[PDB]
This record gives structure tokens, C-alpha cells and sequence, in this order.
């Protein structure tokens, strides 16, 4: 049976709990900028299209 | 004719196997995978309005194993139901089997099993991220260019239940009316600005009042009142969206009304977050599926 259409939202707080510091507030520091440093897609779209350009252009 | 059972076998055959290990379908099949599941994303709506139960899952960025793992914990189809946020390809080392599973699963259960798109369902981020570097060295361009094809015409959003709303990458400073989802016609491509780009590229900051700049060079962040806001005029109880690593596999934002998933583990070999699906029951209670990072 489908479940494809065209009451509150809770949360299961046991689940949760079974899933600040100079030392942590230092690696999330760390992750933050690993993050940052990894998401840089937006740096290349120029690049993509221009190497989609010229492959077009190949035919 | 393409034998959907068979596909779905062989690319299930690796179960148990060192990480890995490739599944090698024919061409015709792929691109078959390709042409029908396209037909079945523009015969359906481009903002999905879902019931529950179901789980949700964030990113997965061609990490098969990976996503085997989370069938696995929250049952194969059709079993459970799913609502995946995007970023199937790219990163990882198995795109294809993974885009081909979910693909397969789309065409056999059409109405139990549901996939956005993400920010790298797109040629854009395509090319240069490992997709058509895949493409390339186990089949040709041509392949490439068929995905691309498909990809164009996935849909951008799920309301579940009126309740959880879902897209790949949070709100857009465009957004004011539902409609304005439904009226984005398809195949399209994602744009450089505007609300297709904001609903697949935004982020949520806690140090931002309204919207601000965002890193990525492309779109925007939005504050924990702009969440707010939204709900409270659409009538809603909760964002769910991906598009970011986090370490628990999952992080709230703005006093709970706003939830990021992120479904790869040791995100490519990079990270050693957890991954998490979440879990909807029928009266809207949430729960959290961890997939534990490596010891």
C-alpha cells in the first residue's frame, strides 16, 4: 500500500539519550574547519561548465 | 524489457562482502535504469507529499556499503519505506551501485521508495567531484550524459504528513509559498541563484540573524528565527534536511525545529563521523538509527 498523497511531530526522547570543555570546544573547532575546507564546490562551477563547453564542441 | 529483479539481485549479491567489492551490470541495464526512473519521477509530483511511517536518510555520496548497512538496520524494501535527501554520487569509490540501487528500488516500489535531489545530482558538481571520473573509467561519457538527463528531473521536496518538511538543503529567502515549489518545471537544470539553488545549497547558522553569506560561495546561511518563522507560517513542526557532515550523524538546530541528517559514516575516509537514518512511525514520533563510525 502507497503511501504517495498527491496529528504532531514528536520526538522519541529515550532514543536520543542512548544514541564546554578546553579539549572539546578545541575539536569541534577542528571538524568546523575540516568542513569548511572540504565544501568547496562552489569554487568550481565556472571550471565544470567551461569542460562541459568544450566537449559539446568535440561533435 | 530490463529485468528489474535481476538487477536488484546482483547488486544485492555483495552483501556480505569486503567493502569494495564491484557489481558490473551491462550498459543497456544502467541506462534502462536510467530512462524508466525518469519517466516515474516526472509522472509524480516535483514537491512529494508523503505518509508515514518511513525513514529518512541524508547523504551518501557512492559509499555502497555503506548504504547496504542501512537497509540492513532498517529493513530492505519493501519492508520499510524510504525518503533519501540527495548526494547519492560523488566522493566515494561506488557511485554507480549505489545510484543503480536506489534507481532499481525506485522503479520496483515507485510509491514506497522516494529520492530528492541533492546539490550533486547535478553536471555542475558532477564533473570534477568523481561521478564522471567513474562514468569514464568503467563504461564512457555517454553514460555521464544519460545520468544527467535523469537527475534533471528529480523532485526538490517532501512535505510528510503536513508536517516534516524535506529538502536537501534548507530554506530559500525566495520561499514564501508551497506553489512556488510545484510550479519549477522539469527536466531542469540547478541555477546559479534563486530558489532551486537555495533549497539544494543552503545552510542553517547558529551566528547568523536572518540570512547572511554563505562559505560555499553559492546561496545563503538563515538563523534559528527564520526557521522558526517558516514553521509557524506554514504550519509546521519540523525541517529535516542533509548537505552537511556532522559528527553524530545527525545535529539539531534552532531549539529542535530543524534537523540535519547525514547518513555516510568515516565520511570519505576523511571524517569519522557516524552516520544516522531517521525514523517516522505513524503518528509523526522521530527516532534515530546510527550507523557507528570504525574502531
Amino acid at each position: 500500500k502507497g503511501i504517495l498523497k498527491n496529528k504532531s511531530q514528536k520526538w522519541d526522547e529515550m532514543n536520543i539519550l542512548a544514541t564546554l570543555s578546553p579539549e572539546e570546544r578545541e575539536k569541534k573547532r577542528q571538524f568546523e574547519m575540516k568542513r569548511k575546507l572540504h565544501y568547496n564546490e562552489g569554487l568550481n562551477i565556472k571550471l565544470a561548465r567551461q569542460l562541459i563547453s568544450k566537449d559539446l564542441h568535440d561533435d | 524489457k530490463l529485468n528489474i529483479d535481476s538487477i536488484i539481485q546482483r547488486l544485492l549479491e555483495v552483501r556480505g562482502s569486503k567493502p569494495g567489492k564491484n557489481v558490473q551490470l551491462q550498459e543497456n541495464e544502467i541506462r534502462g535504469l536510467c530512462l524508466k526512473s525518469r519517466e516515474i519521477f516526472l509522472s509524480q509530483p516535483i514537491l512529494l507529499e508523503l505518509e508515514a511511517p518511513l525513514k529518512i536518510c541524508g547523504d551518501i555520496h557512492g559509499q555502497y556499503y555503506d548504504l547496504l548497512r542501512l537497509f540492513e538496520y532498517g529493513g530492505f524494501p519493501p519492508e520499510s519505506n524510504y525518503l533519501f535527501l540527495g548526494d547519492y554520487v560523488d566522493r566515494g569509490k561506488q557511485s554507480l551501485e549505489t545510484i543503480c540501487l536506489l534507481l532499481a528500488y525506485k522503479i520496483k516500489y515507485p510509491e514506497n521508495f522516494f529520492l530528492l535531489r541533492g546539490n550533486h545530482e547535478c553536471a555542475s558538481i558532477n564533473r570534477i567531484y568523481g561521478f564522471y571520473d567513474e562514468c569514464k573509467r568503467r563504461y564512457n561519457i555517454k553514460l555521464w550524459k544519460t545520468f544527467t538527463d535523469c537527475f534533471n528531473c528529480l523532485p526538490i521536496a517532501a512535505i510528510v504528513d503536513e508536517k516534516i518538511f524535506c529538502c536537501h538543503g534548507g530554506l530559500s529567502p525566495d520561499l514564501q509559498s508551497m506553489e512556488q515549489i510545484r510550479r519549477i518545471m522539469r527536466p531542469t537544470d540547478v541555477p546559479d541563484q534563486g530558489l532551486l539553488c537555495d533549497l539544494l545549497w543552503s545552510d542553517p547558522d547558529k551566528d547568523v540573524l536572518g540570512w547572511g553569506e554563505n562559505d560555499r560561495g553559492v546561496s545563503f546561511t538563515f538563523g534559528a528565527e527564520v526557521v522558526a518563522k517558516f514553521l509557524h507560517k506554514h504550519d509546521l513542526d519540523l525541517i529535516c534536511r542533509a548537505h552537511q557532515v556532522v559528527e553524530d550523524g545527525y545535529e539539531f538546530f534552532a531549539k529542535r525545529q530543524l534537523v540535519t541528517l547525514f547518513s555516510a559514516p568515516n565520511y570519505c575516509g576523511e571524517f569519522d563521523n557516524a552516520g544516522a537514518m531517521m525514523s517516522v512511525d505513524e503518528t509523526l514520533m522521530c527516532s534515530f538509527q546510527i550507523l557507528k563510525p570504525a574502531e
